């Protein structure tokens, strides 16, 4: 950091050596990286910061426009974003495309139009754009005119195609031509396609009444068909998609009988994560009211998946609006305070605050990993 | 309101026009005295009551009288506002409303009348708060209809 | 273009006139979702609910353009009188899973 | 405030996040960047498109519906930003979700948010 | 503001009045109206505020792209910016522009291409981009690949052509056809073009030591041929151009000769305003090191254009970074704080402070203001 | 620190804008986003142009001058902002002058400002 | 195009050969500011100062494109060879008061 | 160093060359002794000088020797290094340097080279710091040369 480089700087000249400037690589991708995307509150341009949880260093940045959707490979062979620009700032002919870039380099790889500006502009989902398991194709929603999902070809960078679905939001995809949404009537559509006229399309049952509110940022565990889905409560619905249909697992109730005595419910934005490996969901809460869900908050509860057991409670100390989680066997768990455009990395096992990463643009709200091998 | 009334226009509705051969039973003689229909949630009435519907009432109103030609039958919104209640409804179907939803009586029996009303009030999809045409025991069973 | 557009503000449930072809939108639907008329009709909408919805054709439906009417609110009307017959579709364009029909014949 | 308490609404300033009307309003009041309550800024086209909310209005005890129609085709004003998600649902139920650019049916196809406005569209008590 | 359209809406509402809304229109220009730019620390896109310096109120906004260069015309019927913009956000074919707008409605008049990007990109300078003073002609620098500027016909919404010019920064246009631009060696060169080929240009003489610097913010009051120009001691250079001449006016001192043994330096960005109809001088100033020059400074000092006369010294109680006054009989300081993205507007006679406006983008800088008739 | 005292440089903290090799730098230091001392980013250019200044390294007691290019093609990082004017003269003297935006000679004609770098170019006590 | 670059990179003042046709850059300008060469000469400018300083000519003259040259440092070279005859100008990209000529004949 | 040699070589150079009509002055007698020139900052000897620049000079160095065909003369840097003193500009004079710059001893007497020195010194804009060839009374009234 500086000290570390100012010693080093320092005795660099003491020793003689002056300087030739080049263009930095960032080192190859590892579990330990996380991407933190700040849509500045709505602002038209946005950053992406790729930051090291390890040593708690940003080690690159991309530029993107308004509201972007950012997508990260499991893998690490390359991230990408679907993004909106404008010919005169915010007016003008509006443009949507979708960019990748390699992850060493943060070059450019592709940038591909789509057609007739069919983004959805909405609060970073980081489920309203996918990419399918093999990592050849990327899915985006569309709400207006009419529920669709385009699809585009990462391989042979193209557009390929708008799929009209039913009334349902959110892709989850589970195989190269396959993937869920869930729907308004509280089901589950499953949407195959490659079935090159339509797709086709089936529902699961209806698994939530019309007054339970399951939250718009859900945890995916793709490597492990896991759907993680809070409610409004702590109530956590999962559903597992590992065979190819959706089994409906039972729900676990996040909070203790005495917590949501005392008021305490989940609020944040991206409220949940889901450690593959262990089998643990995390989530966000604190004592509020009913309707401020959408509030920082400043305690982590963390469970036994399987049980409902709850294992841990920790006592974060910043006000916390998004949670993640590295998918190793020692993980972090990255804590982002919009308000304080910082980054708290902490230890996932005793929730001891480890290093923090600060001014992380105007508003960041949504962090990412990738789930490697 | 004294009863029975023609809903668009001719006022009274003219009960002399009705077949007699259904016209006997204890709901028609409970109805025509207190605006009240004993078939609404009978569950045994409510399989004949569906034929009932699927005959005569589906191919306009479609399926779960949720609309097709015609105006959906299966929320609280009734282009008639009468039709909260049985005696509207009733007056609806004897009657007869405007265009192709003419009078009833020439095809059904009174009795058959209240049946498929009882089929229609089944196919509500509201709630049982605005379901005025329910006693409490009856709203006590009654579940929004899921096709 | 296949439709006119008769008055291109909202005016009041009320003004409707005397039996005329109506769709009343309540309880977030589009109440007759299957209209037919005949070439020369006009069908008015009637908000009959405190939320706003209006009606949305997208483009190549009615002309060239897409006609997003204006936003309705409670007891307000809005026509359109169809001049060439056909199945046009139309939605709402806050809520898109609001969806109707006109068919002229 | 606490941001986590209930929200106890005011009707004495407009510009303030807990102004009555803006109970479910994200993103930044009009008013405070050249609109009023009830109107668009100079330059800025008005969405028709809108997702609504019922506020408790503490002056006449009345819940009123508010349309929360964005006014668009400008970057964020960066003033008076104020969320509030009172009675606001996910988005699969669109009509009460405000996390969603209503900015749909503004002229041009104008996109870009720049403010909220709260007019009333009825009364929803 | 709130209280007032609260009491306002509120009773609107007692009364049942339901709100049919709309676009509004800005009130047209008064001497009041004062401008703010935020350059936003070199962000890819930035704002200009339009506010109501009596009442304090923000009444606009203009959107622009990367380190524009707004002008105003002193009469009030229109204002422009010079800007630049990148098809992906700040990367990709750039696009240098003129916008010219309406007033009233802030929409745009005109958008006119400056072919091959020739824009100049610095931190603001506003005489870097000057209006002629009939209104008709925009005139701007370009550094590179030489120094040139550009002229660009207002009326016919066209970009005529460069004008090759020696090695001279900042446009003061006096007529026209005329400008005056400040050289390296020490002079100011008078340019007169319309002479279609190459235009005529005249040297005065040298007018300041090779050590005596002159501040990259002169104030230029057109209407009457004044440039004030301080050095980094807080030397007043005055310039007068009434006559299609430049006659050398008598060096002023700002500071106190104990002001000057105590340390007292001139120090922000827009550091100097010249009134215009009272003839004087206002400068930023605060005790310093020699070399911070660049940094807010907490006094004003008033005096005298003729004479040098000290007429006020005001304790501003803020770090401000920019001044400005309007040019009407009794006049406003507006004082911008770039910390504070605040704007304090003070009264200029007492300095009593009077409103700010506060939330003004992310690093705001420079203030303009109409001389209007 | 009070921002109008003087200048006292250190050498023991590079993201601090008191480290001595940025006595005249304007806009972001590098390192503080993916850069080091005298490296760009990755993904941004590298201009060959600069303004200079000349600075007092407080360990060996030398001045040495430093060449402020910026890294370019990319908005503004938004971390590690220092302005310091040491030495620091009008554009009208540009090799010294440090509100130009030095990208110039940068690939692609990159010109967006993202950050300064701070390499040594030679001795000048 | 009109010129070959011999090597792209700055080489050390002390490597130009013996008896080489030299432009030196100190004192903010090119001492020899309208050099006068043959076809087949090579040009090569030495900085004799701190400050860096390189050469540049813009499109349309040494070819298609401008040759905005390598940043010199003190004691370093760079040269060019012209091959076609000409009068190419020259400025310093950071410093475009610094001009210069080579005359090719 | 013992004073005078070529500078770029054939090291000593040979005075049998010059023209007798001008070895005589007290100048040429003062900096054959000394390295000397007595003719720097003489408002007596520089207008002569500044015409026997102009006749000889100009057309390759420039009128005010910033450079045009050759170098500049103006400036605290030489090509030589030795041309910071009087010693070395006149063995560059007399001696020559490459090129179409010859050994100057065949137009110009001793006298009138030393003449020409002062007026290649007196155009110099550098600074009295490096006016190393001025003594510091000559320094005190050195003012850096304007066109
Ligand atoms: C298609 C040719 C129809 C058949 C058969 C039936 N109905 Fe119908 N119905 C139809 C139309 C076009 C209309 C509208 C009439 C008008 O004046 O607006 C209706 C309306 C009704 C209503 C009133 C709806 C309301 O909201 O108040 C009711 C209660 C109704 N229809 C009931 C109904 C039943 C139960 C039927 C089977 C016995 C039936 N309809 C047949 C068209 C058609
Ligand atoms: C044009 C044909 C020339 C005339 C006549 C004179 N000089 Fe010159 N001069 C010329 C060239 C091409 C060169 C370079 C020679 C080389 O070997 O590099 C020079 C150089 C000098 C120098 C040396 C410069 C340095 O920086 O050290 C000096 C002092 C010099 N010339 C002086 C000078 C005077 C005073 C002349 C008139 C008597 C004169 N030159 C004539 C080309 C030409
Ligand atoms: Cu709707
Ligand atoms: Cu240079």
């Amino acid at each position: 950091q500086g000290q570390a480089a100012a010693r080093a700087a320092a005795a660099d000249l003491a020793a003689g050596q002056d300087d030739e400037p080049r263009i930095l690589e960032a080192p190859a991708p590892d579990a330990r990286r996380v991407y933190v995307n700040d849509p500045a509150h709505f602002a038209a341009v946005t950053q992406q910061f790729v930051i090291d949880g390890e040593a708690g260093r940003v080690i690159g940045m991309i530029d993107g426009g308004f509201l972007p959707n950012p997508v990260v490979a499991d893998d690490g062979s390359f991230i990408a974003h679907a993004s909106t620009v404008f010919s005169r700032i915010a007016r003008g002919e509006r443009t949507d495309y979708v960019e990748v870039f390699d992850p060493v380099t943060l070059l450019p790889t592709a940038d591909i139009e789509l057609p007739d500006a069919p983004r959805f502009l909405v609060g970073t989902y980081p489920w309203m754009t996918s990419l399918t398991p093999d990592g050849k194709t990327l899915l985006f929603y569309q709400f207006s005119p009419a529920p669709a999902v385009g699809v585009v070809d990462l391989e042979g960078k193209a557009f390929k195609r708008m799929l009209d679905v039913p009334d349902c939001y959110h892709i989850f995809p589970t195989a190269p031509d396959t993937f869920f949404m869930h729907c308004r009537d509280g089901s589950l559509a499953k949407v195959a396609f490659g079935t090159e006229g339509t797709p086709e399309i089936t529902h699961t049952e209806v698994f939530h009444p019309e007054d339970e509110f399951l939250i718009n940022h859900p945890a995916y565990s793709q490597k492990a068909g896991r759907l993680v889905w809070p409610t409004y409560t702590g109530k956590i619905h999962q559903i597992d998609l590992s065979s190819g249909d959706a089994k409906f697992l039972p729900a676990v109730e996040a909070l203790t009988e005495a917590e949501r005595a005392d008021g305490w419910r989940p609020g944040g934005w991206q409220q949940v994560a889901y450690h593959r490996a262990l089998d643990r969901i995390y989530l966000l809460v604190d004592q509020r009211d009913e309707w401020r869900h959408k509030t920082a908050s400043r305690f982590l509860v963390v469970l036994d998946a399987k049980t409902g057991e709850r294992l841990a409670k920790f006592e974060m100390g910043h006000e916390i609006d998004s949670i993640n989680v590295s998918q190793d066997e020692k993980p972090l768990l990255y804590a982002l305070s919009t308000g304080d455009k910082t980054l708290y990395i902490h230890d996932a096992e005793s929730g001891e605050e480890l290093r923090s990463v600060n001014q992380l643009g105007h508003g960041p709200q949504v962090i990412t990993t990738a789930d490697m091998g | 309101a004294p009863q029975f009334f023609n809903i668009i226009d001719g006022s009274p509705l003219n009960f002399d026009d009705a077949m007699e051969e259904g016209r006997d039973t204890e709901a028609v003689k409970h109805f025509l005295e207190t605006g009240e229909n004993v078939y609404n949630e009978d569950p045994e009435i409510l399989p004949e009551a569906e034929e009932l519907y699927a005959g005569m009432c589906s191919g306009c109103h479609g399926h779960y009288a949720e609309g097709k030609i015609g105006p959906g039958l299966n929320d609280a919104y009734w282009t008639y506002p009468g039709n909260e209640t049985d005696v509207g409804l009733f007056s609806t179907l004897y009657g007869g409303a405007t265009g192709q939803m003419g009078p009833m009586w020439g095809s059904l029996t009174l009795d058959e009348m209240l049946r498929t009303m009882a089929w229609v009030r089944h196919l509500y999809t509201g709630d049982p708060k605005d379901a005025s045409w329910l006693t409490d025991e009856q709203k006590a069973g009654f579940t929004p209809f899921q096709p | 273009d296949k439709a006119t557009i008769p008055s291109e503000s909202p005016f009041a449930a009320a003004e409707v006139a005397d039996g005329a072809i109506v769709v009343d939108i309540a309880k977030m639907k589009y109440e007759t979702p299957e209209l037919h008329v005949k070439v020369g009709d006009t069908v008015t909408w009637i908000n009959r609910e405190a939320m706003p919805h209006n009606v949305h054709f997208v483009a190549g439906v009615l002309g060239e353009a897409a006609l997003k009417g204006p936003m309705m609110k409670k007891e307000q009307a809005y026509s359109l009188t169809f001049t060439e017959a056909g199945t046009y579709d139309y939605h709402c364009t806050p809520h898109p899973f609001m969806r109707g029909k006109v068919v002229v014949e | 405030t606490d941001p986590r308490a209930k929200w106890v609404p005011q009707d004495n300033d407009i510009q303030a996040c807990d102004y009555w009307r803006h109970c479910s309003i994200d993103g930044n009041i009009c008013d405070c960047s050249g609109g009023s309550l009830t109107n668009c800024p100079p330059g800025t086209k008005l969405a028709t498109a809108s997702w609504v909310a019922s506020c408790y209005n503490p002056t006449d005890g009345q819940s009123y519906l508010i349309a929360y129609r964005d006014c668009c085709g400008y970057n964020v004003s960066g003033r008076c930003p104020c969320l509030n998600t009172e009675g606001e649902l996910p988005v699969y139920r669109p009509e009460f979700a405000n996390d969603i650019i209503w900015c749909f049916g503004a002229e041009d196809d104008a996109m870009t948010y720049h403010c909220t406005i709260s007019p009333i569209v009825g009364k929803a008590s």
